[PDB]
């Protein structure tokens, strides 16, 4: 039946599971099909936000282009803000990391200090804050300490 | 003492303009839907009153005719009332003559013949309403449509009123032959939701069912319980 | 966002009607809504202010004739 | 905005010429007064008096209105069946009065170019004001006073501007009180509601057909 | 703002009235002094008497002070601020007199009734009349 | 063309045929009626189109019933037809219910009859307005007027015809509440003589009728002596 | 008519019963009146008198007064002009014509 | 009375105490349309502010600004606002606007 | 035109990503917009 | 969206867009009277208030009225053409009497409104007769449904109401009544007549006097339809 | 619906020159000057290669109906 | 196909009356026989009875 609203969600779940099994070639196929189906709903208020986050992970996973990943994560934050606390904080963590891998650690300061993000200040934001400062100082010793002290959110996210 | 000449006449290209305009008026009416399940029929409409002052329960659109037949409409309300009255009278006449409830098809034929009279008679205009008749006779559900022209068709699922083409496409995509009455109710409500432009509530819409027990208009509580999904 | 506004004001109640107001009567609503505040020398706009603004900006027409449906 | 002559070769102001008016507007000022005494009109006795006391008397007895503090009425519309004596009173009132009698018409203020109609209305009232007490007669007012009309896909507003300029010139942003307006019409149903106010043409006279004695004097 | 033609001066009517209400309150008729005043001002409000409205408005505030009717003071402060828009400056004077009350009275309930005056002005029925009065008033809470 | 039948509405919501019918009555001679404590008095300005008509010809005052009068203005044919209808209604009411028809009931019935002619294209609105007057001890003096539109209202004083506005203005100075029919007859004569226009109308004859306690509840033409006295009073007034 | 260009749309209308009385005083003030000139009478009989026939009522009243060689305006003259203006108003076309 | 107070809220108030509206955050309205039946107080009200106030007040017939030349009609409007822009606190009272 | 609206829009969809090659997804996502999303009205 | 073809604007036939122009024009005709009526329903009462303009002192105030009594327990206010209103009132009384004679119990208000709506439909369907340019608002008390308010228009729509108005100021009074009803209950006491008078004064900005409005009341305690006199109206007005 | 406002924004966050015109500005009294004025806008927009040309209210310059006598 | 579906104004089409003028000349009174005409229309059931 022409019920595409739940098709994208179930298809997104299939996209995530393949990633858990670590089969990127098949994970891409699932996400692509979800994207095509998702382009038939005028008001998917949250699936659009969750679809964009999933697209970001696959982009980052392929290690293809980190500039595009930041764009996808930006939409995830915009649709996730003020409406879904439990999963919105995940966007900030990936947002901040997306900038660090760009060899532009300075921008991480601006995103956290912005008025749009101060509402979401927490241990996670300081988790990437220490690593972001570590890169700017360009010191490996700072990074290691910034990893073990905040290890709960460094070597635990899949 | 009454015009004796028909106000509906054949246009040069062979169409009856008055009937086409009546169909346009119907298309301008409120949405309505009817789904024929495997163990009953369902009829649904919308009742967005212009303001809160209007009494929702004062007047009804899903009106019963007999113990096993009910109908709904989309168009001009007063014409629907006149047709409802005539249909009830015809059903009672049939019952008196034959001592058996009027079959849905027979009532459809009689009501349609009533409609045709107004597209040929003198000094009258076609009824600006299309009906959806539901009933349960001979151990099988029945769903019918009757247009101003007097033509009646048998439907497994249909929708009238505004955005009825989109609703029919929706039904064609979503209908299944082996449905049950509850799934039919859910599908009808969803179809109404496609073109509603507002928040749907118990008082905003009307639902009617027809099963082996007979025809009955659902109470607001049951409509709300179905509306949970 | 740039206006003062008060807590008791709920925007959802106002963007709920079937009226078609595009982009200017939306600004006119806010423009006149705040305009009312200066009438009693107030620097907040209360829900009582917006209500008096919508009825003088959208001015819904009698288009209906409920006997058609 | 004044008109000034200038040397042809070395431009330099030499004189201030008198204000100029459109040649059309100057040709509508009557110089040969018509000869039609009030005794020539029959039956219209209650209406001839009502006009002489609103367009002629307020022009010779200003000491009387100012004694009682009542602004004289502005305008006199004359309506009725096709032929009843509308233009006879106007022509007659142009004979028993020693004042300028600017004689307008109906179709005449209508001109093809944009804004040419307004010129002949502003110029037709400035000229009367520029002269002594004047009466400006607008006969056949239907041509320039048809009811305003909303429409898309073509229409007619060129003539409407001329009427809109007549409306404001008669009474708008200026309390002109020396030019008296007399209008003649045989179809009042078609007139714009704006042209039948009280500030504009005020004394709306009804001219009825002769009953049974006016036909005796009329002959 | 609007200058009404001078016909009757309403100051005299209250002049011999306000002190009379004081005697009734002193005996212990706290209620009887209260409800009588409001009807007095309502007539002035229709006439929109700046001086008349202001003088009477404080009296009820002033009377409740000596009456030690703290519970009846707060309820009386609200009822006098949203009846018929009052007179814009009329409420302005009332808060001033009430403003000096908080600064002088000790003990806990000052804060309990302190917020009551904060909300009476809050940010509605505010500005040059009762604007600066709010600023100090929140400073006292500070 | 929206004013060719009574069954078509104007786009602004008017029935133009009824307006034209109203205009028809406005072109007729005025006929006033005044209600007093004792009863009601009716006067009609009868224009003498020519000296060849017998005095009393084309009478515009009718007796629909022995206790109800009738003064008409407009097309006289329709006025006579409606007088016949009122007579029929009164007779039927007396036969069925057994007592004289109340004036309000008769006015309502005749108005509804007039209204029934303002709905169909098969018939045209009546071109006539008229007023009914009656007196009874139980009910007291009453006066009603019915227009082509079928509107029935009770009046203390009413005028129908050309000079309705002037007659109404002159009636307003009569303080008719606390006067008797004797003074009202003279006042009616004076009002009719004031409203009459000598320049337009050549000559006219005054027709009067009354119903009250003085007449024992019977509608009848005023005695010639009282008519002459009232006429003389009217002449004296216009000095 | 879009908000932003012509934001506020005042709707000056025909005067109400209270306003109608207020209108008369202004234009009927400077008149050599005599007697208990009653402004209450004129208002009830003037329904729809927009803003000038009310001033026409005053000016027309003087016209009746000026006839009979009177430097003398009375209440009857004022009333005699209220109907003469109302009669000359039936030939208008009373239409609202509001924006949309 | 209410109409005048409403009209003065978009002509006088924004041009004397602009700091009030900078508080709330609204920008005072620009235009104003005075419509109604033909004969109420519209031009009288406009002339009232013309006689009062202490700001430049352009009065235009709204139909004397159109001429037969190709572009002169438009140029008269560019100058009208150009003069208004040059001379601050200015009010442009375009009269009957069904013409242009 | 609904066909020469998938090729062109396919290129546009390859631009929002900042790519230099048109892929299979871009064409497939193009038909969703021109046809699938624009089917109604 | 105003296309015409033939006699769409002269007789009750469908316009190309499916509009009955004659019915719409009839709706326009109910405003010609210039009157306005407001009806509001409470917990145990139903009230009507309508203007009462006596243009000249000559009219007898008793006769100029727009409140009528169909039966002992039913009352109506008519807005529109007076003759049509009286005809419809007579029809309603006849129908009520016939119902009582046949079925043996008093007319429910809804049934009477439905019957009048059916007659109006018959008028709008045949081209021989024009729709009546009038609108009636009935009140009454139901045994198992409480107070009732119903309104049938020339088209044939008879939907019930909690608060309603008909006339020139229908829209403004409707907005006022919507605000009041949404506020707490749309009046919940026999002083609901206060709500109706306040609404009428708000829309008409009149500040009425006793001899300017007429009130009709049906209460559960005393279901008989009543027409409040000048004294009671003055008392209510002074209370407000 | 917010047409000019978007253009007001583009002229702000733009790294290329912006040229604003009004449709009615292109028709002037001096015959034969309009074509020169329209031509100068495009010429001037070419010298500064990155530029945006806005012709607001184009309804006054481009209309189907054209009566070739006035 | 989406406007002027019902009656009111409109009527005919000044892309259809063109050939009726043009085709009436290329069928006889025309010397140079090298000119040929064409239409594109979405409907062939709405063409006039002459074409
Ligand atoms: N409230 C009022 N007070 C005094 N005079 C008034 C009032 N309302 C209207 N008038 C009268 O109206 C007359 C004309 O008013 P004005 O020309 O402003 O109205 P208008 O016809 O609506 O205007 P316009 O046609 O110019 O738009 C004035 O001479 C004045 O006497
Ligand atoms: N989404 C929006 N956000 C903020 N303001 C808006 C929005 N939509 C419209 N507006 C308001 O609309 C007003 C007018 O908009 P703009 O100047 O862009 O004109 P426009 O709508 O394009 O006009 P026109 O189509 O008549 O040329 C602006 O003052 C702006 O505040
Ligand atoms: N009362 C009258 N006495 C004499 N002639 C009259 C009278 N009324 C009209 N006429 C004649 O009518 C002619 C003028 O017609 P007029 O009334 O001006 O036409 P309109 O009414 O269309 O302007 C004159 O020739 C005049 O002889
Ligand atoms: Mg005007």
């Amino acid at each position: 039946m022409d019920d595409k609203a739940l098709l994208v969600e179930v298809q997104l779940l299939e996209s995530k599971t393949y990633h858990a099994l670590s089969n990127l070639p098949k994970a891409r196929a699932a996400l692509t099909s979800a994207r095509t189906t998702a382009n038939a709903i005028y008001c998917p208020p949250k699936l659009q936000a969750t679809l964009d986050m999933q697209s970001g992970i696959i982009h980052a996973a392929e290690e293809k282009d980190w500039k595009t990943a930041y764009s996808y994560f930006y939409e995830a934050f915009e649709g996730y803000d003020s409406i879904d606390s439990p999963k919105a904080i995940t966007s900030l963590k990936y947002m901040l990391l997306c900038k660090i891998m760009l060899n532009t650690p300075e921008d991480v300061q601006a995103l956290v200090s912005g008025k749009l993000a101060l509402r979401y200040a927490g241990r996670q934001t300081e988790a990437l804050k220490c690593v972001a400062q570590a890169s700017k100082n360009r010191s490996l010793a700072d990074f290691e300490k910034a990893l073990t002290d905040y290890r709960a959110e460094l070597r635990d996210d899949p | 003492r009454g015009y004796s000449f028909s106000l509906t006449t054949f246009s040069p290209s062979g169409k009856l303009v008055q009937i086409e305009y009546a169909l346009a008026a119907v298309a301008g009416g409120a949405p309505s839907v009817g789904i024929k399940a495997a163990n009953g029929v369902v009829l649904a409409t919308e009742k967005k009153q212009k303001s809160i002052l209007y009494d929702e329960r004062s007047v009804h659109k899903v009106e019963p005719i007999t113990k096993h037949i009910g109908l709904v409409y989309s168009g001009m309300g007063p014409d629907y009332r006149v047709l409802v009255h005539r249909a009830r009278k015809l059903a009672q006449q049939y019952y008196l003559v034959y001592q058996e409830p009027i079959p849905t098809a027979q009532l459809v034929q009689r009501v349609a013949s009533v409609m045709q009279e107004y597209t040929q008679s003198g000094g009258v205009r076609p009824f600006g309403v299309s009906l959806l008749i539901c009933g349960w006779n001979e151990g099988r559900p029945y769903l019918f449509q009757s247009d101003p022209s007097g033509a009646y068709f048998a439907w497994k699922a249909t929708a009238m009123g505004k955005n009825y083409v989109n609703g029919k496409t929706f039904l064609e995509k979503r209908y299944n032959e082996d449905l049950e009455l509850e799934d039919a109710i859910h599908t009808a409500i969803l179809t109404l939701k496609e073109s509603f432009e507002g928040q749907m509530t118990e008082d905003n819409i009307e639902v009617g069912i027809c099963n082996e027990a007979g025809f009955r208009r659902l109470t607001p509580t049951e409509v709300k319980d179905y509306l949970a999904a | 966002s740039k206006m003062n506004l008060s807590e008791e004001v709920d925007l959802e109640d106002y963007v709920a009607r079937p009226d078609k107001i595009s982009g200017a009567d939306i600004n006119s609503i806010c423009q006149e809504s705040g305009m009312l505040a200066v009438r009693e020398n107030r620097y907040i706009v209360l829900a009582k202010d917006f209500e008096k603004a919508y009825k003088t900006v959208i001015k819904k027409d009698e288009q209906e004739h409920e006997f058609y449906k | 905005g004044d008109l000034v002559g200038v040397n042809k070769d070395s431009y330099l102001i030499l004189e201030t010429l008198p204000t100029e008016y459109d040649s059309r507007v100057k040709a509508m000022e009557v110089d040969e007064r018509p000869t039609e005494q009030y005794s020539d009109i029959g039956g219209l006795d209650k209406q001839i008096q009502e006009l002489v006391e609103a367009i002629v008397l307020p022009m010779n007895h200003k000491e009387k209105f100012e004694n009682l503090g009542i602004q004289p009425p502005k305008g006199v519309l004359m309506y009725g069946p096709p032929g009843t004596g509308k233009t006879l009173l106007a022509r007659a009132c142009a004979a028993q009065t020693k004042a300028t009698f600017l004689k307008l018409a109906g179709p005449q203020l209508v001109q093809m170019f944009i804004g040419d109609g307004a010129k002949l209305v502003r110029d037709a009232f400035a000229l009367a004001k520029e002269k002594a007490p004047s009466i400006i007669f607008i006969d056949e007012l239907d041509a320039i006073g048809t009811k305003r009309f909303d429409s898309e896909k073509a229409g007619d507003r060129e003539v409407q501007r001329t009427m809109l300029e007549l409306l404001n010139q008669l009474d708008g942003f200026q309390p002109n009180t020396q030019v008296k307006v007399i209008a003649a019409t045989n179809r009042v149903d078609i007139l714009d509601p704006a042209l039948l106010r009280s500030g504009r043409l005020d004394r709306k006279i009804e001219f009825p057909m002769p009953n049974e004695e006016a036909r005796a004097r009329i002959m | 703002g609007r200058i009404v033609k001078m016909e009757v001066d309403y100051s005299a009517t209250v002049d011999q009235r306000l002190p009379e209400c004081a005697k009734l309150a002193k005996e212990g008729r706290l209620q009887e002094v209260i409800e009588t005043l409001l009807s007095l001002e309502k007539q002035t409000r229709t006439a929109s008497d700046m001086v008349s409205t202001s003088r009477i408005l404080v009296a009820v505030v002033k009377m409740c002070y000596e009456a030690k009717e703290w519970d009846l003071l707060n309820e009386n402060i609200m009822l006098l601020s949203k009846r018929r828009s009052q007179l814009k400056q009329a409420v302005a004077k009332m808060v001033q007199q009430c403003c000096t009350y908080v600064e002088e009275i000790t003990d806990l309930p000052i804060k309990l009734r302190l917020i009551d005056t904060l909300r009476m002005v809050t940010e509605g029925k505010i500005y040059v009349e009762i604007e600066r009065a709010r600023l100090t008033k929140t400073l006292a809470t500070i | 063309g929206y004013d060719l039948s009574a069954s078509t509405f104007s786009p602004d919501g008017r029935v133009f045929q009824v307006e034209y019918a109203m205009k028809a009555v406005e072109n007729s001679s005025t006929a006033i009626g005044i209600r007093c404590k004792d009863g009601v008095v009716f006067g009609v300005e009868k224009l003498v189109l020519s000296k060849l008509y017998e005095e009393g010809s084309n009478k515009r005052l009718f007796n629909v019933d022995r206790h109800v009068g009738m003064a008409v203005a407009g097309l006289l044919a329709d006025a006579r037809s409606l007088a016949d209808i009122a007579r029929e209604e009164a007779s039927n009411f007396r036969s069925n219910f057994g007592y004289n028809i109340p004036l309000k009931h008769l006015a309502d019935r005749v108005a509804m009859y007039v209204h029934a002619y303002t709905l169909y294209s098969a018939v045209r609105p009546f071109g006539c307005s008229f007023m009914l007057g009656s007196y009874s001890v139980n009910d007291g003096a009453q006066l009603y007027m019915i227009d082509p539109s079928g509107v029935s209202y009770g009046y203390w004083g009413c005028a129908i015809g050309k000079a309705r506005q002037a007659a109404k203005t002159e009636i307003e100075k009569l303080q008719m509440k606390e006067m008797t029919c004797r003074d009202i007859v003279k006042e009616v004569a004076k009002i009719i003589y004031i409203v009459h226009d000598e320049v337009k109308d050549k000559a006219f004859e005054l027709e009067l009728s009354w119903v009250g306690e003085l007449t024992n509840g019977r509608h009848e033409i005023v005695p010639k002596d009282i008519r002459e006295e009232a006429e003389k009073y009217a002449k004296e007034s216009l000095k | 008519l879009r908000p932003g260009r012509l934001d506020r749309k005042i709707h000056i209308d025909l005067p109400n019963e209270q306003a109608r009385l207020d209108i008369l005083k202004i234009h009927a003030g400077p008149i050599t009146k005599h007697g208990e000139i009653d402004y209450e009478a004129i208002v009830k009989l003037s329904d729809g008198f927009n803003g000038a026939d009310l001033r026409n009522v005053c000016t027309e009243a003087g016209m009746f007064a000026i006839r009979a060689d009177h430097d003398f305006v009375v209440q009857e003259d004022f009333m005699k002009a209220v109907r003469k203006v109302a009669d000359s108003k039936k030939l208008e076309s009373k239409l609202d014509y509001k924006p949309v | 009375s209410e109409q005048i107070r409403e009209l003065r809220e978009v002509i006088e108030l924004p041009l004397t105490n602009p700091e009030l509206f900078q508080r709330v955050g609204i920008i005072p309205p620009k235009g104003c349309l005075l419509y109604g039946p033909p004969g109420t107080g519209k031009t009288l009200l406009a002339r009232a502010v013309a006689s009062q106030l202490d700001c430049n007040f352009l009065k235009v017939v709204s139909s004397s600004i159109v001429d037969k030349y190709i572009g002169e009609s438009a140029r008269l409007i560019r100058e009208m606002f150009n003069y208004a822009r040059d001379h601050q606190p200015c009010i442009i009272f375009m009269d009957e606007i069904d013409a242009i | 035109a609904e066909v020469k609206g998938v090729c062109t829009e396919a290129g546009m969809y390859a631009l929002r990503e900042r790519r230099v090659h048109v892929t299979q997804e871009d064409f497939e996502m193009a038909v969703a917009k021109v046809m699938q999303k624009d089917s109604e009205k | 969206r105003g296309s015409s073809a033939g006699f769409d604007r002269h007789i009750t036939i469908f316009s190309p867009e499916g509009r009955l122009y004659q019915v719409e024009y009839a709706f326009k005709a109910i405003n010609q009277g210039g009157l306005t009526s407001v009806a509001v329903r409470g917990k145990d009462c139903a009230v009507i208030v309508t203007q009462k303009k006596v243009p000249d002192k000559l009219l007898d105030s008793s006769t100029v009225t727009h409140l009528f009594k169909i039966t002992e327990n039913i009352g109506c206010v008519m807005t529109g053409m007076t003759a049509d209103s009286r005809s419809q009132v007579q029809r309603a009384r006849y129908e009520a009497a016939n119902w009582k004679y046949k079925y043996g119990y008093e007319i429910p208000v809804d049934m009477l409104c439905k019957r009048i709506a059916d007659i109006s439909q018959v008028y709008t369907q045949n081209a021989e007769m024009r729709p009546l340019g009038c609108c009636m608002i009935l009140i009454g008390i139901d045994e198992e449904q409480g107070p009732q308010v119903y309104k049938c228009d020339p088209a044939g729509y008879y939907c019930g109401f909690k608060a309603t108005a008909a006339g020139v100021k229908q829209t403004e009074s409707t907005s006022f009544l919507e605000k009041k009803v949404k506020k707490k209950f749309d009046w919940t006491f026999e002083q609901t007549v206060e709500t109706a008078i306040t609404c009428l004064s708000t829309v008409l900005s009149i500040d009425f006097k006793p001899s300017e409005i007429e009130v009709g009341v049906v209460t559960v305690e005393n279901p008989k339809f009543r027409i409040l006199t000048e004294a009671e109206i003055d008392a209510h007005l002074v209370a407000l | 619906c917010g047409k000019t406002m978007l253009a007001k924004a583009v002229a702000h966050h733009t790294t290329a020159a912006f040229i604003r015109v009004v449709g009615s500005e292109f028709v002037q009294k001096y015959l034969g000057e309009g074509p020169r004025m329209v031509r100068d806008v495009f010429r001037l927009a070419k010298e500064n290669a990155p530029a945006i040309i806005f012709i607001d209210e184009i309804d006054a310059i481009a209309t189907k109906r054209f009566d070739a006598q006035t | 196909g989406s406007s002027r579906l019902e009656g009111g104004s409109g009527g005919d089409s000044e892309v259809q009356r063109t050939m009726l003028e043009l085709l009436n000349q290329l069928d006889g009174f025309e010397a140079t026989k090298n000119i040929k005409v064409i239409m594109a229309t979405n409907r062939i059931d709405i063409l006039d009875s002459a074409l």
